[PDB]
């Protein structure tokens, strides 16, 4: 019995190793695309702006 | 059309990744030489890091080029230096641009030159070096150059590539074709830019079906070893 | 569904438990023989349309690039 | 034979071993697989 | 619970013959890649615009700035691939094994066939290359072929003048609805079939000789899923473009048309036939009749004996059409020049000579063989 | 014939009730209201655009030049508004007659219940208006109220810091794909109902009168068909854009909000319970909770008569129910200030202590008086 | 399904053809005065409740108005 199932535990972990990494990949898919990352960059200037006013 | 040979490229290998120092020395020669008058759209500074540049090299490589628009304050579109994520230049401003800098004829955009041409790497390497005479009875145009490779060997594209033509950084003589081969690395790198990568998941999938695979046809074999053995016996009364 | 699919009589089925009898028993021993047992009663069958295509495709190519190759005699 | 009485035997135990084992699974499999890619690479 | 017996009906207490070779997978793989299309779709439905100026640039995005995007979009396009591989071999098996005695079931299949077909050539319009859009004007001009009403339907479908945003957008939306009458239809198959149960490759009554399909089949299933597994991945990540065509990767340029324009391979076989007969309308008729002489076959059986199991001769007509389809699969990539024209004319008129004429009379004589006729 | 079998049993030879009012009639005019909702879908999905450069100006193209487009558009807004009044009457009759003692049936209306509300949160966010863009936003950082699961989960649906074309185009395919999902539970919804038979107004074993359904409760869901196209046609054309937001015809402007922002009416219970709730998260629990309160209906029943029909308190208490759900309503619209708030947090404690307390206390106390108790 | 619904005895069932009687018998002769029984039977269950929401509804409104209105000490 224990030759048997141990290929049948080994499968699995395997299958499930396969299974997470894949979910994973498509869960990744619909988070932030490379190019909606790559807005870290912004300027501004103080003299736009005078006491008192939001910009 | 003559049919380009077979090279033996490293990244043509199946479990085999591309070089990165020829990506690295292919991207110069675009900046360099073929950048002028082709278009390299879908492909951006971004791409680059982590492949032939750490973050600064590409970010100075991105602010030494400049871009030109995005509206202003007047919605006065203003020349800005480009960033990370700005994408590669382009040649011309326009189709019609580049018909009147090119005697004509357009520059495709070479963000995926070759994944677009069937001969591929080999096709555009092939016609890189493959610029020849004419032979006797074919006569060209203005503006044309018989190369046999490309479709009916009259290429407007005059031949880019004079040997040491530009200067590697790296310094690797730079012959004519040590160039060609650079750039078609290069060129190949952007049409996949997970080459690489891809192989690696191909790997790695390989040897989840082949622990996998056997184990399942054993199992197949455990819940059907049973009636593989059945044994069947006709035992009329008589 | 089962208990009314069939009426056989006096068909006695004797078995083995999965875990009581070798998973591949003889597997090369005879699987070989028996592989090479079919291929014998079926290849007459398969395999002679796919050679004739195997020429023909051959002849295709063959003929065509005869086809394209120029005429010697023509244009002089 | 222990393990099937200890840990393949009674369902649950079964699915701990398994599900316990693909824990580890991927630590092993991933950097096995990634020094034989970088060899090969 | 009353939704349980459906499943102990159809996929735990299913009585199955016990002689069923690995052929009978496929059709399981078909479904397990029609939801593969499926899941695949709706992560490429997720970031593509269908609109003729972003269509080319969110297409590079998703393969470039989408987390795995390009192993989505290649699985997607590659599962079009196999899922016609096994749409093909389930129809060999079908036609080999006696299976359109099953009437009802191989109606609903061809029907299928059919929409499985418009889903494949509406998707591979979507990506908006060069060869997607020579390629819908191409087979949107077969309609134009219909005697009196042909100009208004092709310009309906196209929306317009000629194909343009208008098309693209139409074609998203029915690429994108397809798939689910497929699904509806595949169960209305299903059904069909359970009321008569699977047939065995021997053609004969396996009501002796039945077991469970939870316990057995199933483990057979999984290891046909894994094994088809592996050959998407291995056609995903290793060989991604050998069975694409390079021209895709190019924009579509209305001003050029790619010089030589090719159906993709599973549609070639048609795409001989079409090109084989001379007459326009000619060419549109055949080729539906292509794909229905297929419905047309359960009228055509004259045998007493359901299977080729123990029929040699139609055997040996059955290896010749699968012969010569891979014949038509090949001419239509050949360009138009001889001697590639005359083998097609050939190989279709022996194509529809072995379905329409060789085989009944083959069986005819077959059954006078056994003393039966 | 086997689907001939299929159709026979559930539409034409289905022993159903002979006293079965009007009411009944709305599960059906739900089920084309889906498929209007489909039809009309599909017919947007010709023409829409998922980019939000070009979402609006597609949404314009659609009304001003498309050959009845305007058309295709407002029944498509006004059969959504339909579907939530069909909905709406729908559960109420299953809280009055005593219908969610059919528990199974219940919990797939619940689910359906929840799909059919975010397909519609998601189309509203579709058209890319001013509205639709803080909503969405609303709606959606209200996601982020979970404090370790939450606030990832809030940008993995933008697919980014805030929402933006990443939503905008996944949101487009989700709309598009849950209405199928829906059609399939609601199969499996009438399947869990076969089982079983409709209930009546009397709430009695209806099993000595029953009648067929062909011709006598057919004619009546035509007329019932008839009637609810009456008023959605009058709803389309003549008043189109009343049950609408006129800031939804604004363009999307990050930097500006509409200064008056509501969810549309059918949301709005639940939008005036959230405000209530002083606590983020306690809002959202309610929330949920309102929509779930119905799940947990079933094991609220402690009364010997499954219909309200000769249950006079627990009919006072019903109204009342249906009394405070209509303030809940209107106080969603008022904006926040005195006294909307403290009505809107009286009317919810009102309304989770009569579902919760109030009714089952009622039952006990109607079956004491009629000596059963 | 139908045959084996239900277990009745003695119940004789008599009824007419449709074009035998009359489409509307006595609608409005009858039908008004049952429509006004009926309502009567429900009424005092149904309407009680929402007058009283009509009646929230306006001291609602009315109240918010009072609340915007100026205070006349204000400012004074
Ligand atoms: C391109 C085509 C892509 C097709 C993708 C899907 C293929 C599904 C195949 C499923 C399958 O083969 O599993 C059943 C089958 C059941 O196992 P078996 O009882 O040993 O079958 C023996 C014969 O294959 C039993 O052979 P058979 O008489 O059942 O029929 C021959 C068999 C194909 O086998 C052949 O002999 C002909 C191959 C050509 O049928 C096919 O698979 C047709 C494949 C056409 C390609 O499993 C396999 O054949 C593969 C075993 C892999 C073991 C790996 C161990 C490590
Ligand atoms: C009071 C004036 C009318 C009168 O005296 O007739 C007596 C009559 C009452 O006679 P009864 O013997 O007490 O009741 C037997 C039914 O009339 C037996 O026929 P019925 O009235 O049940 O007819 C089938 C029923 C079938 O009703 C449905 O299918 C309704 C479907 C759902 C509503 C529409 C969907 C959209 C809902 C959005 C909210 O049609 C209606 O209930 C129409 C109701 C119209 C109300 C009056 C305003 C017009 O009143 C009506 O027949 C009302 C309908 C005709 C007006
Ligand atoms: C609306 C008022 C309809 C009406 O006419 O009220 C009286 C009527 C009495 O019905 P009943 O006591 O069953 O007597 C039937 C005698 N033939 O009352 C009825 O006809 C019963 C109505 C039951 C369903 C009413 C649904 C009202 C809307 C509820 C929406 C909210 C439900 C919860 C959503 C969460
Ligand atoms: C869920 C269905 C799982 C089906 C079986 C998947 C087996 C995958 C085995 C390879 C795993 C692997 O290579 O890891 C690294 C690799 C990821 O690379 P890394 O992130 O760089 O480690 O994971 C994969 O290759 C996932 C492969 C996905 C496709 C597998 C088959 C899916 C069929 C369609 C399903 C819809
Ligand atoms: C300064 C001008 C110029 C430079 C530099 C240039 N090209 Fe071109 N190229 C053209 C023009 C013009 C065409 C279009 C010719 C035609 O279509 O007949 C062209 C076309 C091509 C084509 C085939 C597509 C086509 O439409 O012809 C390939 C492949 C190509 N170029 C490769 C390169 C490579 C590789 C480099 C540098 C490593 C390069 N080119 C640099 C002008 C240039
Ligand atoms: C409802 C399910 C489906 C959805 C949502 C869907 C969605 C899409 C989308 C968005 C694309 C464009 C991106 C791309 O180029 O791949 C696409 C392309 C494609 N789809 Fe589908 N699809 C579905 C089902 C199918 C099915 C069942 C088939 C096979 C019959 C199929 C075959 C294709 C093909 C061949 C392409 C073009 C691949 C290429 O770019 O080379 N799709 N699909
Ligand atoms: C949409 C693509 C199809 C799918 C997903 C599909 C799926 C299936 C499935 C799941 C089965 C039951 C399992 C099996 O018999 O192997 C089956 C059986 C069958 N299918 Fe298909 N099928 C498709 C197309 C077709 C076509 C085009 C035909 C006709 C050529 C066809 C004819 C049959 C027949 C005859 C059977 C019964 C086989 C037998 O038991 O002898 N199917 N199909
Ligand atoms: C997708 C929207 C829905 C549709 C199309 C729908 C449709 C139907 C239909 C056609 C019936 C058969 C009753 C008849 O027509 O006479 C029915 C019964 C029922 N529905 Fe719904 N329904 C929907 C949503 C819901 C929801 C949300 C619930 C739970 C709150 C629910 C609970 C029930 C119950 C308990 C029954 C059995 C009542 C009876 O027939 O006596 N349904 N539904
Ligand atoms: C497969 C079925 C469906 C499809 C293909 C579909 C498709 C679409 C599309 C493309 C839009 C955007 C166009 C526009 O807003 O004018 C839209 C909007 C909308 N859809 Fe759907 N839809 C479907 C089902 C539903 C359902 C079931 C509901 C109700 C829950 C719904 C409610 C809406 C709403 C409220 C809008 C926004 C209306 C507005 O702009 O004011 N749709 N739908
Ligand atoms: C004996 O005859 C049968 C049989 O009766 C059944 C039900 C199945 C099971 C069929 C499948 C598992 C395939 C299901 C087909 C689908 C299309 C699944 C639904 C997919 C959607 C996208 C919905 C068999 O594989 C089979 O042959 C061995
Ligand atoms: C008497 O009891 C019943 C009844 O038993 C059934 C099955 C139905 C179902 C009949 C319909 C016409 C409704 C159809 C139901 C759907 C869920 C439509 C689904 C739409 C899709 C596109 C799927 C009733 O409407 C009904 O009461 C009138």
């Amino acid at each position: 019995k224990g030759f048997s199932y141990l290929v049948t535990a080994t499968t699995t972990v395997g299958v499930a190793y396969a299974a997470k990494n894949v979910v994973s990949q498509f869960v990744s898919s619909m988070s932030a695309s490379a190019d909606v990352l790559a807005m870290s960059k912004i300027e501004i200037k103080l003299s736009d702006i005078p006491e008192g006013k939001n910009m | 059309e003559l049919h380009p040979p077979s090279y033996p490229w490293s990244h043509r290998g199946l479990l085999s990744s591309l070089d990165h120092t020829s990506i690295r020395r292919g991207f110069q020669v675009y900046k360099q030489v073929c950048s002028s008058c082709h278009s390299m759209d879908y492909v951006a500074y971004r791409h680059l890091v982590g492949v032939c540049y750490t973050e600064e090299e590409a970010k100075a490589l991105a602010e030494e080029v400049e871009v030109q628009d995005g509206p202003n304050d007047d919605g006065e579109m203003f020349m800005r230096p480009g960033k990370l994520s700005d994408y590669f230049p382009k040649p011309y401003p326009n189709p019609e641009a580049a018909r009147a800098a090119n005697n004509g004829a357009l520059p495709p955009d070479l963000s995926y030159i070759v994944r677009a041409r069937h001969g591929g790497e080999d096709y555009v390497f092939s016609l890189l070096t493959g610029y020849c005479e004419p032979p006797t009875g074919v006569s060209l145009r203005e503006g044309l150059y018989f190369n046999p490779y490309f479709p009916g060997q009259a290429i407007g594209m005059a031949p880019p590539i004079y040997t040491e033509v530009l200067e590697y950084d790296d310094g690797t003589p730079a012959t004519m074709s040590q160039v060609a081969k650079d750039v078609a690395t290069f060129l190949r790198w952007a049409s996949e830019p997970e080459h690489d990568h891809r192989k690696r998941m191909g790997l790695k999938m390989l040897l989840m079906m082949g622990l996998l695979l056997p184990l399942t046809y054993a199992m197949k074999r455990h819940k059907w070893s049973v009636l593989k053995s059945r044994k069947l016996a006709y035992r009329p009364p008589k | 569904e089962f208990g009314n699919l069939a009426r056989i009589r006096h068909v006695i089925s004797y078995s083995l438990s999965p875990f009581e009898q070798r998973a591949f028993p003889s597997y090369f021993s005879k699987g070989i023989p028996n592989v090479l047992r079919r291929t014998r009663e079926r290849i007459l069958r398969v395999a002679p349309p796919f050679v004739v295509v195997y020429l023909i495709y051959t002849w295709g190519n063959q003929e065509f690039e005869q086809s394209k190759r120029k005429n010697p005699a023509m244009y002089e | 034979s222990r393990l099937y009485s200890l840990l393949f035997r009674r369902t649950s135990t079964f699915a701990l071993t398994i599900a316990v084992g693909a824990l580890f699974f991927e630590r092993a499999f991933d950097q096995g697989a990634d020094a034989i890619y970088e060899h090969i690479n | 619970h009353p939704l349980f017996k459906i499943i102990n009906h159809s996929f735990i207490d299913l009585p199955a013959p016990s002689n069923i070779s690995s052929w009978w997978n496929f059709g399981s793989l078909l479904g397990v890649c029609l939801m593969v299309q499926i899941i695949t779709g709706l992560f490429l439905a997720m970031h593509y615009t269908s609109d003729t100026m972003t269509a080319f640039s969110s297409v590079t995005h998703i393969c470039r700035d989408v987390n795995y995007g390009w192993l989505i979009r290649y699985m997607h396009a590659n599962g079009a691939s196999m899922f016609f591989i096994c749409l093909f071999l389930h129809v060999g098996r079908g036609l080999y094994y006696g299976s359109y005695t099953f009437m009802e079931t191989w109606n609903i299949g061809v029907l299928l066939l059919f929409a499985v077909m418009a889903t494949a050539f509406m998707g591979y319009v979507l990506p908006w290359g060069q060869m997607s859009f020579w390629g819908a004007t191409v087979i949107t001009n077969l309609l134009s072929a219909i005697p009196y009403i042909g100009t208004t339907l092709v310009e309906w479908i196209w929306g317009g003048f000629s194909v343009d945003k208008a098309t693209l957008t139409r074609f998203f939306a029915f690429h994108f609805i397809l798939p689910f009458i497929i699904a509806a239809l595949a169960i209305v198959h299903l059904l069909f079939l359970h009321e008569t149960g699977s047939n065995n490759p021997t053609g004969l009554n396996s009501d002796a000789d039945k077991i469970p399909f939870h316990p057995y089949y199933t483990i057979k299933d999984i290891l046909g899923i894994l094994i088809m597994f592996l050959i998407l991945m291995t056609l995903v990540l290793f060989f991604p473009d050998m069975l694409g065509d390079p021209d895709n990767y190019m924009p579509a340029n209305p001003l050029n048309t790619p010089p030589h324009i090719k159906p993709e391979w599973y549609f070639l076989f048609a795409y001989a036939i079409l090109r084989s007969i001379p007459n326009k309308l000619g060419g549109v008729l055949a080729l539906i009749l292509s794909i229905l002489i297929l419905a047309l076959m359960p009228f055509l059986h004259t045998s007493k004996q359901r299977s080729l199991m123990f029929r040699p001769i139609t055997q040996i007509l059955y290896w010749i059409l699968v012969a010569n389809l891979l014949i038509l699969t090949w001419i239509g990539g050949q360009p138009v020049e001889h001697p590639f024209i005359i083998i097609g004319q050939l190989a279709s008129i022996s194509y529809f000579s072995i379905i329409l004429i060789l085989m009944p009379i083959s069986g005819i004589i077959e059954d006078k063989m056994l003393k039966l006729y």
